[PDB]
């Protein structure tokens, strides 16, 4: 969860709204196991 | 790192690029809530936009710490302090800061 | 740094679990040693105090005059692998033509071996078990006849798409393991590893899988531990058209490389459901045969 | 010399002049989780004395017709003292236990209680009597809290298993003509290094009279049975707000 | 290089890119009580990570006419997280504190808050105005809890002493054109080794605007001030039931 | 034993309080060294950042061209003992003949020195103070006359019976210390040790003396710390009959062997009561003199 | 903006304990991922078609 600790303060002349971009990934202690097919299958009918 | 679609609400084609970023703006100083999302990487939701989330779908089990880096794209003159929290299992959606 | 005495001398953090007993080699039954009459005071092997919680330490030698007996009887057939490494039925999957169950030429079976008493009672002697396994699939028609039909078995791990039909895209099986075999071939057979996220599977879990209120409608989840749910086993006739023959698939499991912890009392009431130890209250029967009087055979 | 004993841990001390030794379950003492078995990365909190002490939670009355009772651990303590708080504020928990069941009478009373510890004590229901209804035990029966719960059918331990074989678990007997208490020390038992003190009960404590209590008219008829227990090597992790369930 | 900083303790981390160094009150770091200064004999409990972490308790709004506020320690935390529980269950308590007052604005705002720590901050009353009535401050004014309390007459710190000399106490200033936070570390201060976290407040935190907040129409007018604090080297003793006061 | 790494490497228990500053010897004021013009970039002693919380480090040498000055001015008169070891009035006890106060020939005085501004303001510069003291008792009639009257002063520690009259049994003083002296003798004088149960007396205690609810009628106890209450000082004329003369006893205290901790701002509003820092709200005066304009003297 | 992923680790963001991680990375190698037979073609040879 993300909360406002203080407040987005800006002076006269600058936008009252700005955006944040989130970038995620895994740490170096991350591993995976038990290979399986993905939940999605990107095909409806036959691919011609 | 890949872009996490925290703001996964818009669905019409013309507004899809808006999922890539969420906003912040001048508030009323009441420690208001900005956004929330589950940290589950292999679960439907924001994580599905990341390469981690997709690769994750090819494996039944995972283990490890995750990391999310937030980049503020406001103007240089804009300032602010945010509280980003991670609530381990059992803790319900925090009602307040 | 640590300066106050109570901190320096504390045992907070000791990861070495002190053990009071150690395993010794016992390939054969213990021998019997010679013994003679003993008319002593102070010595009293026959007298015990069961309250303590330990079994009697009294031996043959101390209760009667014994001879010497060199016991060479082996203890090998009572090891865990010897006991469990015997293939037994743990699943049956029906693929009928005209039916109420699977009249679509495919079937999904939740991997749970608790639907069969013989096997179930054996494993439930232990609380935790870690092991690998060898699965064998015996297929034929309901009369036990063998027909030229090709089948596909596929392992669908939790999170992978479960086929919804005989023609599902999921049968492309690009990542899931699949086995293609004919009913005419010998039984298919494969080795399966220990796949739980836990250090061991457990036949008993006294708790709930999630947090929150546990109201009536959610009591179906008491005792459900995801760590035991390994996924789905799917089977289909390999064709876009319905098979000409009704089929039956019997699934046999043979554990190997077994380890078990915490023994428990053995089931003495008939099983009713896979998911729990529920028993029929109106039919609580004694563990065994009964007689008319304690003073008569 | 094996009949007398004192158990001191934390700011609490227990005494007994009619004991029957001490049982250390499965032959091993409680120990903190090693750095190799562990998986969670956050530094744990090990309160020590404030939580590893003797708590006296409940007292039942033994009667000529009692059936027996059971308590679940750590369910019984989740709402008591500093241990309870730590169990609520933290997601992860692990610890051992020293259980001391008390029950004294006179040299003219008789009876025998079997005191045992059964790991993963899953409870079952009578399935509607005929065994056709797939009923399930309610939260108040699976996690009875400190008041414990009374066995409906002791012979099968309300779980379809013979109580006659319960002795295969760490246990002691309280035979009135012999002792007035049982003492069992139990290490952490689970297939995981830590777990939720709320959602998972590692084991259950069973106190069942196998030999019925008896005495002649005129002898004190009120024979209590008290339950005192102390956590051991308590470790907690995954901090956040308190949660009761 | 003295402007940037990260404070990590427990499972909490604070960052700042406009700091003004760190103050260590009276020149010394918090330390646990030595075996020679101690007097209580029971073994203490030192929760460590579960209690020594950053807690963000309150947010006030700085205005062109604000007078200033104060919070009492450890009063502010007696009802929060695991620290609160330990402070309630135990008679004796001692610890240090890391205080981080936050307040950011824009390069076009101006103002200066004096952030100080005043030990044994005893509050007085206006004595009925004429000084004839011997009034006394109510519990809600002496131990305001987490909401703190607003100064009635900042010039004399509601105690008959000049705020102009408050700088003789560990302090920092939050001059908007210079920094957006103050950081003060405070050791245990008392004439005793341990004390009650409930009946005695070791010191008070004062946040008073000396130079009035100002800005032109059109600039964000909502300038919050948030209080985050972390106990350090917390030690507790004299266990028993929980007590709120 | 301790095995897990986080325990072995923890600092939980360090009783050695790391100090960032150490006291150096300073018997005289610092000397001034010679200095010359400096026209540098990067160097800037005059510029400071008060926000940090520290006082300026800029010195005379770095702000102007200075000569050499050997400063031999002593710092001795500003030590704690030099400042406090000066006897001052801390109590007055009246023993009138015909009066409304003590017309019984005896009086009990609670040992509290906060009834006199001069002394009080000095000690309140510090939060905690530990010291021994020398008490001097000056007695005479109200005109300052000396009369042949014998008096008895007695120290009644907390818990000892307070005399309730001139003839009380408590004046037997078998254990309490008492001083018998005539008004004609020089002032009585004795040494008193540091008697608190705490390591130091404290002029400010932000708390309550007991647990429980702190309702209105009990707010009289906010700030009351028993550790500062050393007992009662009782005085009587030595006789079973009333004295023929009215008396006044002035009590002077001279601290010695002083130690103080935590300096505080100094009182700037008139004192009103002994027990608290209450001030007159309608008369909050500036700390000092004021003027008409900031640009005029 | 630099274009690199965060270098911040668990140890530097919170007080961590020691954990000896023995979890294998073997099942995520290229061969482990791709060396699984999957359908890539279907060829029909009908009689009347
Ligand atoms: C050995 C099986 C897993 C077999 O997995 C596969 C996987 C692929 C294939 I091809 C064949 C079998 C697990 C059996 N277990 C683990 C514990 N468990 C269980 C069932 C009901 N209640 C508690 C535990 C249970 O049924
Ligand atoms: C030096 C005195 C004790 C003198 O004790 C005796 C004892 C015997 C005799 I004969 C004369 C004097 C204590 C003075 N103090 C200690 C602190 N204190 C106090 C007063 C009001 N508020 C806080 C503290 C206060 O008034």
């Amino acid at each position: 969860s993300i909360w406002y600790q203080t407040n987005y303060v800006v002076p006269i002349g600058a936008p009252n709204t700005a955006y944040i971009i989130a970038l995620a990934a895994a740490q170096k202690n991350f591993t995976m196991k038990l290979c399986k097919d993905a939940s999605d299958i990107l095909q409806t009918g036959t691919i011609q | 790192e890949t872009i996490l679609e925290v703001n996964n609400v818009p669905t019409n084609a013309t507004s899809l690029m808006e999922r890539l970023r969420f906003p912040v703006s001048a508030q009323a100083g009441k420690g208001e809530l900005c956004a929330v999302f589950r940290a589950d990487p292999g679960r439907n939701g924001p994580w599905q936009s990341t390469l981690l989330g997709q690769l994750c779908g090819y494996y039944t089990q995972w283990s490890g710490s995750l990391e999310v880096t937030f980049m503020f794209t406001g103007s240089f003159m804009a300032t602010g302090k945010m509280l980003i929290a991670y609530t381990p299992p059992g803790g319900p959606l925090p009602k307040d800061r | 740094g640590d300066r106050v005495a109570d901190v320096i001398e504390s045992s907070i953090g000791d990861s070495v679990s002190r053990a009071l007993t150690h395993a010794l080699p016992a390939p054969t039954g213990q021998n019997t040693q010679v013994s003679s009459h003993r008319l002593d005071t102070g010595k009293v092997p026959a007298l015990q105090a069961a309250e303590i919680g330990a079994s009697s330490n009294a031996s043959d030698e101390s209760m009667i005059e014994t001879r010497c007996v060199l016991n060479s009887h082996s203890t090998a057939e009572t090891t865990l692998d010897s006991f469990f490494s015997r293939a037994g039925l743990v699943g049956e999957i029906d693929l009928p033509l005209k039916g109420t169950t699977n009249p679509n030429g495919y079937a999904n079976w939740d991997i749970d071996i608790t639907g069969y008493a013989q096997m179930r009672r054996k494993v439930e002697l232990f609380t935790y078990m870690r092991f690998d396994a060898e699965f064998t699939f015996v297929a034929c028609t309901p009369t036990g006849e063998v027909v030229p039909q090709l089948l596909q078995y596929m392992f669908v791990p939790p999170g992978a798409p479960k086929p919804d039909s005989r023609e599902s895209l999921a049968w492309q099986t690009a990542t899931n393991p699949s086995v293609f075999v004919k009913l005419s071939d010998p039984p298919a057979q494969v080795s399966v590893p220990f796949m739980s996220p836990a250090s061991a599977y457990q036949w008993f879990y006294d708790g709930y899988p999630t947090f929150g209120e546990h109201k009536q409608e959610k009591d179906l989840e008491y005792g459900a531990c995801p760590n035991n749910m390994m996924g789905t086993f799917s089977v289909r006739t390999v064709g876009t058209s319905k098979s000409k023959y009704p089929l039956v698939v019997r699934i046999y499991m043979r554990m190997k490389h077994v380890r078990a912890w915490i023994p428990r009392p053995m089931r003495n009431q008939n099983y009713l459901f896979k998911a729990n130890p529920n028993y029929a209250g109106n039919s609580i029967k004694p563990t065994g045969a009964s007689r008319t009087a304690i003073t008569t055979l | 010399s094996d009949r007398v004993a004192q158990l001191t841990i934390g700011n609490s001390t227990i005494t007994t002049q009619e004991a029957a030794n001490i049982i250390v379950g499965y032959g091993e003492w409680p120990s903190y989780c090693s750095d190799s078995d562990a998986t969670a990365v956050d530094k744990p909190t090990r309160p020590d004395v404030s939580v590893n002490r003797f708590y006296t939670l409940d007292t039942k009355l033994w009667e000529k017709s009692s059936k027996g009772w059971y308590w679940k651990f750590p369910d019984v303590l989740t709402e008591t003292g500093v241990f309870g708080q730590n169990a609520q504020f933290h997601y992860l928990y692990r610890s051992g236990f020293c259980i001391h069941v008390q029950c004294n009478a006179s040299k003219f009373h008789q009876g025998a209680l079997l005191v045992a510890v059964l790991p993963e004590y899953v409870i079952g229901t009578v399935a509607g009597g005929t065994g056709t209804e797939d009923t399930h035990p309610p939260y108040k029966q699976t996690q009875p809290g400190a008041d414990g719960f009374e066995l409906q059918h002791p012979y099968v331990l309300d779980a379809g298993i013979p109580i006659s074989q319960l002795t295969v678990c760490p246990h002691q007997w309280i035979n009135l003509r012999t002792n007035n208490c049982a003492t069992i020390i139990v290490p952490y038992i689970n297939a995981l290094p830590f777990d939720s003190a709320l959602n998972h009960c590692n084991f259950g404590l069973l106190v069942v009279p196998i030999s019925p209590l008896d005495y002649d008219q005129g002898a004190t008829p009120v024979i209590p049975i008290t339950i005192t227990l102390a956590p051991m090597c308590s470790e907690f992790a995954g901090l956040r707000q308190a949660v009761t369930q």
